[PDB]
This record gives C-alpha cells, structure tokens and sequence, in this order.
RNA sequence: GCAUCUUUAGCUCAGUUGGUAGAGCAAAUGACUCUUAAUCAUUGGGUCGGGGGUUCGAGCCCCUCAAGAUGCACCA
RNA sequence: UUGUCUAGCGAGACUGCUAAUGCAAAUUGGAGGAAGGAAGGGAUGACGUCAAAUCAUCAUGCCCCUUAUGUCUAGGGCUGCAAACGUGCUACAAUGGCCAAUACAAACAGUCGCCAGCUUGUAAAAGUGAGCAAAUCUGUAAAGUUGGUCUCAGUUCGGAUUGAGGGCUGCAAUUCGUCCUCAUGAAGUCGGAAUCACUAGUAAUCGCGAAUCAGCUAUGUCGCGGUGAAUACGUUCUCG
RNA sequence: GGUACACGAAAAACCUUACCUAGACUUGACAUCCUUGGCAAAAUUAUGGAAACAUAAUGGAGGUUAACCGAGUGACAGGU
C-alpha cells in the first residue's frame, strides 16, 4: 500500500577502530540522546578488554558480533488459530542489526556491576558461544528449524 | 555503635551515619560536623573516643532524637485539643493543607477500597 | 448579568487588587489581551478586517 | 509566613468592640463578620460569633487559641457520609 | 365440628419476638432526551382487620368477634 | 582574528541538457550545481454529512420575570470525597545521586518594568543603586568536559506526607497563594489483559523565552535553540 | 465515541462569578425620548457601621451649559 522503498542514511566508518559497526553499537546503547555517554562507556569497556583478554578490542568485538549474527528469521502469520511460523533469510544489514540490539538488551540486565562492566563482560561472554545472547539466537534457530515445514508457504 | 540509642552503621561515613539518628537530617549533620571540625570522610569504624564525645555533646546540644517525636506528638495534641478545623482536617486522616481529595492524595489514605460505580443503562 | 459588571469595571473600585480588565468592544472577561484592550473573539473579527495597522496572518 | 514587618492583622473594627467589650462587665457574645482577624492577646475571654457563611458560630477564645485566624476554629462545608452508588 | 394459621400504605410481602413499621411494584416529582420508552435520583402515601385485657409502653403477648385458608371426622 | 551579521532588492532550479522508452503526457539514470524532479516547513481546507458545538464572546425571532429571574455589598462556594476514568509531571537509579571547576545557543521581552554591581542573610530575599525605552543595559543556559566520592542498599535512590521557623505579593494567604531553610522519609526495584505517538534534525531528551498575571505545585499553552538516533523486507492480516 | 475530559478558562483568596447565606435598592448600577433648571459628580476626612449605605464637612475640573449634574416624567432600562 505504499510502494515505495526507504532510503537509507550513511553508518560512518568508526572514529577509532575504523569499524562502521562501533558506530551502529553505539546508537544502540543511546538512551536519552547522549552521544557524548554512550562513547565513554562503550570505549571504557575495550580498555576492560585489554586489561583481562590480551587481545585487539576489534578482533574480540567481530569474533563475539559475528559468533551472535543468526541466519534464519521466524515471521508471524495468523490464518485461523495461532500462528504458524514462517523462517526466511534475513539480509545483511538486519543481521548485524539485531545482533547489536540483542547484545545490549541482555547487557542491560546482566547482576553485574557499572554498565562499563557488564557490557563488556555480554561481548567477552560471546566470543567463546556461552552466554546470553548465544541462547536467543539458538532458540530461533531452533525454532526455524522445528518449523521447516511451512517455509515453502510465505504469502 | 555508641551515640545514645541509635545504631550508626559502622562501615558507613560518619555525615551519613549521624543522617541515620532521627532528630539529624543531613544538613544539620554537616553543621555538627564542621563545628566539632571532624573531617569528613573519616569512616566510623576508623574513628577514635576523642570524637565520639565532642559529637555527642553538640548532639546533646540540639534537640535531642528521642524528645521530637513526643514533640509532634503534643503538637498534634496541641492542635486537636483547640477544636481548629485545621486539626480537625488532621484529625479524620486527610490533607491538612490545601492538597486536593478528589481524585489524589492516596499517601494519607492508604490502600484503595473500591467501591461500586454507578450503573448506566443509557439515557 | 453583563451590562452592571461592565459598568462597574470603568468604575474605580476600593481597592486596588479588585481591578480587572474586561473587553473593550464585547463584555467578555476572560482570555483579555492586554496589548490590546480586546478579547481573543473580537480581536479575530477586527483582524480580519483591517482595523488593527500591521496584524497580518502568519506563516512563520 | 506572613511577613515580620507587616505583624498581625486585625480589622480594627473588631479591635474597637473588643477593647469596648472587655471594659465592659457585662459581656454578650460579639458578632462579627472578620474570619480574617488574627487572635490578639486581648481577645481572650471574650466570645465570638463567626459567620460560618449561613449562621453564627460561638466560639469560646482562650489564652491557648491565641495566633491562628479567628476563621480557623469554624467551619464552612459539612461531609460526614457518602451513598452506594449502585 | 375441632384444632391451627393469616388479615400490615393503591397491590404483592418482610416486620420481632414489647419502646409503637419498612422491602419490592404501582403513582407522582424532577433529572435525562427533538420528545418519549427505558434509566436514574428523590418522594408523599399506614386506622398494623375490629374491640377488650396485661404492661410505664402492644404491629409484637393473651381473649372475643368479622372475613378466608390449613390440618384433623361428611361414623371403620 | 574584517567581512560575519542584520534586512531591502535581485540572481539562482526551469525535467533547463543528456541516455533509455513512450504517439504524448511522463518515469528512471547521469552531468553540472548550495539545492533535481511538489528542495524541507507554514498559511491556504470544494459541494456537503453528523438537526455535530456554541443563545455563557457578540447579535437576534419567540417565550418568561418586571419593588424581581433586575441592582450594591460582606461572608462562604466554584478547591468537598467511600470512589472510577483521561491527559501530564516525578520516579523506581551507577547511561546515576551529590560536590567543585568550566565551554558552547537561538528566539523573545522590558520604565508601576528588566534589574547589573555592592552590603546583609544557612536561603527565599531586603537595602543601596547605577544602566537601559533598547543590535548599546538586563533577564546566571542546562545537558555536555575534567576531577573527587558513593559501590547496587529500598540506599548518598525516590520525593510524598507531616511539624516548626522565615521571605515576597496583596486590604487580606484559615477555608484557598507560592518560594526558601530545617525536621520526617509513603508507595515505588520497570508495571496484568490491552493500548499511544513518530519516517531526520524527526522520535527521545536538556534548558531558555513569551502570552493572560499584584501573586499563583501552569508539571498547562504557545514558541526558541543544545545533543541527537533506530527502522521501513512487504501488503498475507488490521483500521480508515 | 472517533470530533468531550491541562476543553470554554491566555491565571477562581477579595475581584473575576454567572452559585448559596445574609444586610440593603426600585424608571433602578447603565441608556434614549420627551417639560424643565443647572451655582456638580468625584475623591477624601468624621460618626454609626461586615461592608453595602446613611447622616456632617473642603463644596470644588469646568463652562453658564458644552459633556454631564440634575428635578418631573411615563414609554421603559435590565436578565450569564
Ligand atoms: C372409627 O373410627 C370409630 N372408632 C370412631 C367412632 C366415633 C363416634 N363418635
Ligand atoms: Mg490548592
Ligand atoms: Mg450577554
Ligand atoms: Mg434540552
Ligand atoms: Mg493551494
Ligand atoms: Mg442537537
Ligand atoms: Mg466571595
Ligand atoms: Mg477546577
Ligand atoms: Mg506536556
Ligand atoms: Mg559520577
Ligand atoms: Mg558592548
Ligand atoms: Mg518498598
Ligand atoms: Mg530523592
Ligand atoms: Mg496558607
Ligand atoms: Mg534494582
Ligand atoms: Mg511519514
Ligand atoms: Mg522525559
Ligand atoms: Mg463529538
Ligand atoms: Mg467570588
Ligand atoms: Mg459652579
Ligand atoms: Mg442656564
Ligand atoms: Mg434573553
Ligand atoms: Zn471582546
């Protein structure tokens, strides 16, 4: 009913890493529209990183980002009862995007200390596929995989 | 700890811990602090009988914890013994200022009993 | 009752605190503009005639 | 609140009754209208007759009711039970 | 026949087991709507069937009447 | 820090040129360009529907009152309270609380006003008192940066409620003004079924100003700027 | 209902205010038309007053009545 497709604005190659995706992860982990905050505390937690993994804050980041990244999507459709889901294969861009908003929403709500710490304790936590956003991404992918009957209908 | 019958807590500073006594606040507990000339940031437990004694006795000095609350208490005696309707408001547990009792001020009447709405078949 | 509050209020009161100010045109109490002596309803129609010099309508 | 300066505040009319009243023995209780005056210390003994807005409420000053507003110790509106609206 | 019960605003019924009465409808009044219905509020309206007696005091407890209904005999 | 800035006039963007395909309007891409295909926003809202709203802005047919349903004044009331709903504010916190230093706006307003500085005061404020009828003078910008501290607790969270002492306006602050200081420290640790707004300087958020106004828990309304996102695959479902 | 509910109200202590209780007024607080004069209304100080309002005071700008200050006077004014 609208026929047209969005635009899309520019993602900004990193000012520190040259990593665009430090960029989207920042915006993420916005809340009431401090760009200046959410630098500090994101880049506090690489220096965290240093100080107890011996590695490069990037490469740990795409190994955790990367490891998270899921491959199928279960889109909702009702006909009489319930829904029976549908899986499909989500595009790059909104892989890395939901990855991003799963790694914060559980770093968010992590028991441990000053978000520094636990944000940078969610991405340590990833790289080696034991965590939290680990387990959302195998229970959708679980999902798809029990509702591989129905992928052949979409709409 | 030591000072009269209330128990500072001991891993706590001491502009806290003097909070912590019913008749002292915060404000008045800096205002002890800086006539004694304690230091702040000085933790309780790391303090020695010196001050435990200057900081009682200007406690002592001020209004004493344990007389406030029989201080309201006489005063809302003193109130209601008059026949003020301003007690009297005080007295049927409602807002004894201006604050409105239409729709708020639930702090003074506790939990909600409700009750039943009228019934609208229609007019 | 508007026609005795209208004449009160050109009449001076006892007090300097029981002035008000009251349309000049119509009787209308509220919602005065001081700036101009005129309520919001009245103030409308003389705009949109041209009595009042330099009150355009705005476009921002 | 009320300002140091300023001090209390009676009518003056109330002030002139009351300083008539008390030289005279013979008290009566003292209608006035002034739910604004302050009780002064003179007042105490006397007995006032505050409008209420429909009657004449007594009130009985003492040496203890002295500073509030002669208004304060009489009401005005009157809710003592509510009806099952259903 | 007998023993038993009932008679309570215009109608159908609670009254409490002694300090003198309400409930639900009906009627009216408003509110409410273009106006009604409905709804909603409010509301007047009693010879407690008629007399006697007890009690300081009887719708209330005991008798006699007036009008009906019950259960026991149209002799096992 | 010499060409900002302010406001008059004008130029500029016209599918004007090119490529594709269409008869033609026209669609898409490219070039140059500050701006490209309604460049963003505003004013501008057809006949009519709902006997939609207003006789309480004003005007008016008709009906009603006429020593009263008209008039003046004092006091009360519009601020009630077993309750329910709507719209907002403040929170439940370390993307934070408190303290210190400190950088960067636009717009608007101002002579019963804006009020600089100075003196007093724990503070609201008072006294003195220039300057400004205003691109001149005044109305402290806050988030933001750095440092110290708290170390996850119903707490240095949260501020309700309550008691006392003060300041301002005003005849007058009890019914029923707000501000400051002290004292206390309700609930609340992300909120059930179900719902609302928003497609870029937008949502979110931080301050500033004006209107009515002697004063006002306007947290409302109308404006101005600071920081500043995420997403749109598609019309199967949903509302119009 | 959507198209009411931080809406009329861009400011309810007095005033606003249209409501209630009281204390006061009657061609009236305000206006015209008519016979008729202007040699005032204000404001304020007294006393009684809740204040309306009364009784006494300086008797007042002005311009000879212009506007208004009135008398008389019935049509009427007035109604949120
Ligand atoms: C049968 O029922 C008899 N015993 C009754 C006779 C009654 C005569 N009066
Ligand atoms: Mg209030
Ligand atoms: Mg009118
Ligand atoms: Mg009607
Ligand atoms: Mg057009
Ligand atoms: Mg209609
Ligand atoms: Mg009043
Ligand atoms: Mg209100
Ligand atoms: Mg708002
Ligand atoms: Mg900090
Ligand atoms: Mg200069
Ligand atoms: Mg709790
Ligand atoms: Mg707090
Ligand atoms: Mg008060
Ligand atoms: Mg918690
Ligand atoms: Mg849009
Ligand atoms: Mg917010
Ligand atoms: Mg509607
Ligand atoms: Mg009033
Ligand atoms: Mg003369
Ligand atoms: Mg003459
Ligand atoms: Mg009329
Ligand atoms: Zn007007």
């Amino acid at each position: 009913m609208r026929k047209n497709r969005a635009p899309k604005r520019t993602v900004l190659p990193d000012p520190v890493f040259n990593n665009t995706l430090v960029t989207r992860i920042i915006n993420v982990i916005m809340e009431d529209g401090k760009k200046g905050l959410a630098q500090r505390i994101l880049y506090g937690a690489f220096d965290l990183i240093e100080q107890r993994t011996k590695e490069k804050p990037l490469t740990v980041f795409e190994r955790a980002v990367g490891n998270v990244m899921p491959r199928l999507e279960l889109r909702v459709r009702r006909i009489a009862g319930s829904n029976y889901q549908v899986p499909t294969e989500v595009p790059q861009d909104r892989k890395i995007a939901l990855a991003l908003r799963w790694i914060a929403m559980f770093a968010r709500k992590r028991h441990e200390k000053t978000m520094l710490e636990k944000i940078a304790n969610e991405i340590i936590d990833a790289s080696n596929n034991t965590g939290a956003a680990i387990k959302k991404k195998d229970d959708t992918h679980k999902m798809a995989e029990a509702n591989k009957a129905f992928a052949h209908m979409r709409w | 700890a030591r000072i009269l019958g209330i128990d500072i807590p001991n891993q706590k500073r001491i502009e806290i811990a003097l909070t912590y006594i019913f008749g002292i606040g915060l404000s008045r507990s800096q205002a002890i602090l800086k006539q004694a000339n304690i230091n702040p940031d000085k933790r309780v437990k790391d303090l020695t009988e010196e001050e435990f004694v200057a900081i009682r006795n200007v406690a002592s000095a001020y209004k004493i914890e344990g007389d406030l609350r029989r201080e309201i208490a006489l005063n809302i005696k003193h109130l209601s013994e008059i026949g003020a309707w301003r007690g009297l408001r005080h007295r049927k547990n409602l807002p004894v200022r201006g604050q409105r009792t239409r729709t708020n001020a639930r702090t003074r009447k506790g939990p909600r009993k409700t009750v039943a709405n009228k019934k609208i078949e229609s007019k | 009752a508007k026609k005795s509050l209208k004449v009160k209020q050109t009449r001076i009161p006892k007090f300097a605190v029981r002035a008000y100010t009251r349309c000049q045109r119509c009787g209308r109490a509220r919602a005065v503009l001081s700036h101009f002596g005129v309520c919001r309803l009245c103030f409308r129609e003389l705009a949109y005639a041209g009595a009042i010099p330099g009150v355009k309508k705005a476009s921002w | 609140s009320r300002s140091a300066k300023k001090g209390a505040f009676v009518d003056a009319h109330l002030l002139k009754k009351v300083i008539d009243m008390n030289k005279q023995e013979k008290k009566r209780p003292i209608k006035t209208w002034s739910r604004r005056s302050t009780i002064f210390p003179e007042f105490v003994g006397n007995t006032f007759a505050v409008h209420n807005g429909k009657t004449f409420i007594n009130v009985y000053v003492t040496d203890d009711m002295v500073g509030h507003k002669l208004g304060e110790f009489s009401p005005t509106r009157n809710f003592k039970q509510h009806t099952a609206n259903r």
